[PDB]
DNA sequence: CGGGAAAATCTCTAGCA
DNA sequence: ACTGCTAGAGATTTTCCCG
DNA sequence: CGGGAAAATCTCTAGCA
DNA sequence: ACTGCTAGAGATTTTCCCG
């Protein structure tokens, strides 16, 4: 399991921890409170 | 360290000091200071320092809108080649964009378009067009213009040319076509020293020719390879190395420990 | 027959990238082309490359300068 | 380098062009061109009418590849604009028109002068007939006419396959333009080297043909001779 | 080439093709195509791809204003060390800024301040302050925030900290001081693994000590060097190399062909 | 002598040719129609 | 490494501290500390009055370096704010106050708890007198009082030089804080190594002192012995 | 006397940059310090550096470790 | 095998808004 | 389950040409 | 002299607005 | 006549420790 912290969409405030559901080269798919998002890896931190 | 760790968690809870500061002041192994910082939700404020890489398959186009002198310019780029099609439109609507896209798909092989999430690109009528032309639609991550870095840089370039040739037209649509012409045929560089028109011709022709040649080779060169396994389909033998495809998985194995049947 | 075809397939140049390097690697030789992957050969090194990462040309200015 | 004599014999026996020679005997194309020496940019422009609207069609003669858009008025401005568009999408060297009023306007002439196109006042009519057939076939799938016109242009350029090879007009135009790019590249090389004179072994001046890594192919007294690089000197005249 | 050049100037005058395109199409030496592009005023659209480097002398400070939650935060950074002084102010005025600057100059050795051209920094009262404190004023090139990259990055950093500790204060001025404290003493890294407070102490102390030591050395070690010239003042002999200062010009010469008197 | 082309100050339009009066590392001093300016070298081209 | 015995003799003869030893005999400071073993963060805080305004002065005891600002009200909030400012500009470990109402507020206590300062309820008064003297000397050069106060803080910290060396209070505070940083660095090193035990030649456990590039200095039975690195084994206890 | 002073002056570390390289070069030894220039020595290479480009520390944590 | 000059490659920036 | 890029300017290294 | 792990260094990004 | 920078994240290379 991983914890993800991310900047989503124009909001300059980091959120998390979310579950990592999928990691590709360039972007990750996370689950933050039953709300699936797609975040560029420039805008995430996986721990 | 049990004493030094607790004095470190208490101090981070107040100052959010970085791992170097808590290693220097509480005499901690850098791994332990890092584990302290890594469990503070308030300190996760930074992402990776990389970039992804955009798809550059031969059939992917990036479309975007851009604005100049009050008008809307719809632009497409062929990612592999740098070849553009632009056109001044009446308004950023799905109707107009679906029209532009039908034209493009009838003039060139378009398999996939990639756009941001502007309302014109996400409209239900651009979707009916793409479904008729057999186009796959790929939408970026919202508010990530880097997902379309090719078309976005082409806006830079188109706008740059239109400013060089603006005094030779009266209307903007004329200058936009002048700039599309200048970019596609009067600017040389990149892979192969080409212009973008020559390069798209080369890319598309190469795709057709390689498809045909490989189809013939596979029709003739029919063999099965056992290496180290199952009857892996042979792909290429030469130079003492063998490339096979075992269960839709491509791998390079040296000629040793690999028999061809 | 077949060896003509193969020598033809190996005349196409390939430009490509690795998943974390932004610069385009210079022209390699194309050995095989599939739906998803392209098998190249860059300086006697047989890499596999995903299709989305490979620009396969022929370079006509080269076919004709010899 | 060794196949030069085989190439000369094959050409004297079968009159084969430089491509088949430089392909079967593995020669640099300038040499095969020397042995064999020892359309692509043509479009037809015509306006058609249908449901009271003007459709301005362009056909690439060599391939049958079609570019058609519904235009608002059969005026010189709409035709000059259509022509700039076409010239920016494809290499267009010469247009064949029919001396109509719009095709002879000063506007279209200035467009052609800017885009370096030459104006010259039967395939276009058969192509109009085929276009009208496909438009009638797909009219029930669009509301407006411009949409059905583009649907028909699509079906014609990519979904109709005919001729010898079984290709479509888009495949054909790409093959033709590719071959044409090759032709200009070869001619550019020939023009680049044809100002050099080579003295070998010293003998009289020779027309230089190639400057490989291990040899220097030349042509003297209507005959082609291979010499090693160090045995000859290349100067520019 | 006289024919091919004129066909190239005529075509550039219409399309502004790049030098590669005019070399490929009119058979031109790349130097000649480049000379054609280089004489078109309409094609000079791009600057060098470098950056300058900001002054980092021990006595230079970069000041800027920044805004947060509706308030104005004046910030200073010591360039050599990364040490900050911030303070919430009533309004971006020259009076307030001159006050902040008198305080800074009384708390630390400030020889030179570097600012953008905001009206508060350019006011006649900040100038009277700097004249009293013996400060030199350096104004950036207008609209070039890169001239102040240090203070501008410090805004990033200060704002980042204030957001981590904002829930521990009620007012903003409190959180600004909390962040100045955390940055100056609770974050470690850079040159010497230091924090910014330790690093400014080290920089200033090193400056004083080296000034003193070199003053003594030059008072004692008094010699003149003739090399290859005039009586160049000796600076340092050692390891077979000699460094001298001939007419306010410092150069490294090997011990050979250099006599010390 | 040199010709300088420059982007000055928020204006996204390049100007010139101006005379180069001084070149430092990072910036240049030019004369465009008796009007002396200071331009960062990121925003100039000297020919 | 060789000067260890010379250092021991010098210390038995003159009782010299570890700095003068590690400076004259070229020793790593942990060794000189072992031989010699064989204030900086103190501020005084007091409020003064002048022209009906409150001036809140802080003095660094060791150096005489002054931080003074005119404050609006002699309240606990203004003092807590002044104290956060000071603690963010300098390393402040302990403040000496005078049990006044503002210095004893819950606000100042929370400020000190956040900034890790210790509160303890004569130099401050002499410094107030000197500050008032300079303020009276520079009052005609400012309109407001806060400006003249900062002018005086400047003149005192940088333009008044006294004492033995002829330094000013800013030079002194920088020297003192530098030496203090050195003290914490040395203590940190000592704390880092004092959990290791060395077995050399095997002999009993030894207190490790240094781990250079060509030797390993230790201390056994209140005596310091240098051994080559390969001749001893270092373990952590 | 003098050689003590010189050995002291050579204990200060210098971080510096060249006029077109953004990264700070690691610690060099200080040999001489003037108003405008600092003379250093980085890997047996005696460079001259302008003052505005040199960060002269002493590193106290290193000094107190040998 | 040696330099010199030209070609080729590499490094890095703004603008895309 | 997706993803920065492109073209020009200058600097630096390679290649080629005649010895 | 050999690996393994940890330290050190290097590479690269956003935000400064 | 002036000038992008800083700090964190991850990747990659060095160093050191015991054999
Ligand atoms: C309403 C649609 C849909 C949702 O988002 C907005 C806003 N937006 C913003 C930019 C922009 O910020 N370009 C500057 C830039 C910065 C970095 C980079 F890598 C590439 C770049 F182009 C666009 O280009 C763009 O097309 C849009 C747009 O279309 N929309
Ligand atoms: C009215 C004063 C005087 C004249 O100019 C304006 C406008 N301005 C604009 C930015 C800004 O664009 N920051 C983003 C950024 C971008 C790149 C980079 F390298 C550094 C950066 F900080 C400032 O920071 C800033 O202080 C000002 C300002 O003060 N003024
Ligand atoms: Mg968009
Ligand atoms: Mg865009
Ligand atoms: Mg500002
Ligand atoms: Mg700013
Ligand atoms: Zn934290
Ligand atoms: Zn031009």
């Amino acid at each position: 399991n991983f914890r993800v912290y991310y900047r989503d969409s124009r909001d300059p405030v980091w959120k998390g921890p979310a579950k990592l559901l999928w990691k590709g080269e360039g972007a990750v798919v996370i689950q933050d409170n039953s709300d699936i998002k797609v975040v560029p890896r420039r805008k995430a931190k996986i721990i | 360290f049990l004493d030094g760790i607790d004095k470190a968690q208490e101090e981070h809870e107040k100052y959010h000091s970085n791992w170097r500061a808590m290693a220097s002041d509480f005499n901690l192994p850098p791994v332990v200071a890092k584990e302290i910082v890594a469990s503070c939700d308030k300190c996760q404020l930074k992402g990776e320092a990389m970039h992804g890489q955009v798809d550059c398959s031969p059939g992917i186009w990036q479309l975007d809108c851009t604005h100049l002198e009050g008008k809307v310019i719809l632009v497409a780029v062929h990612v592999a080649s740098g070849y553009i099609e632009a056109e001044v439109i009446p308004a950023e609507t799905g109707q107009e964009t679906a029209y532009f896209l039908l034209k493009l798909a009838g003039r060139w092989p378009v398999k996939t378009v990639h756009t941001d999430n502007g309302s014109n690109f996400t409209s239900t009528t651009v979707k009916a067009a793409c479904w008729w032309a057999g186009i796959k639609q790929k939408f970026a991550i919202p508010y990530n213009p880097q997902s379309q870095g090719v078309i976005e840089s082409m806006n830079k370039e188109l706008k740059k040319i239109i400013g060089q040739v603006r005094d030779q037209a009266e209307h903007l649509k004329t200058a936009v076509q002048m700039a599309v012409f200048i970019h596609n045929f009067k600017r040389k560089g990149g892979i192969g020293g080409y212009s973008a028109g020559e390069r798209i011709v080369d890319i598309i022709a190469t795709d057709i020719q390689t498809k045909e040649l490989q189809k013939q080779i596979t029709k003739i060169q029919n063999f099965r390879v056992y290496y180290r396994k199952g009857p892996a389909k042979l792909l290429w033998k030469g130079e003492g190395a063998v490339v096979i495809q075992d269960n839709s998985d491509i791998k390079v194995v040296p000629r040793r420990k690999a028999k061809i049947i | 027959e077949l060896q003509k075809q193969i020598t033809k397939i190996q005349n196409f140049r390939v430009y490509y990238r690795d998943s974390r390097d932004p610069v385009w690697k210079g022209p390699a030789k194309l050995l095989w082309k599939g739906e998803g992957a392209v098998v190249i050969q860059d300086n006697s090194d047989i890499k596999v490359v995903p299709r989305r990462k490979a620009k396969i040309i022929r370079d006509y200015g080269k076919q004709m300068a010899g």
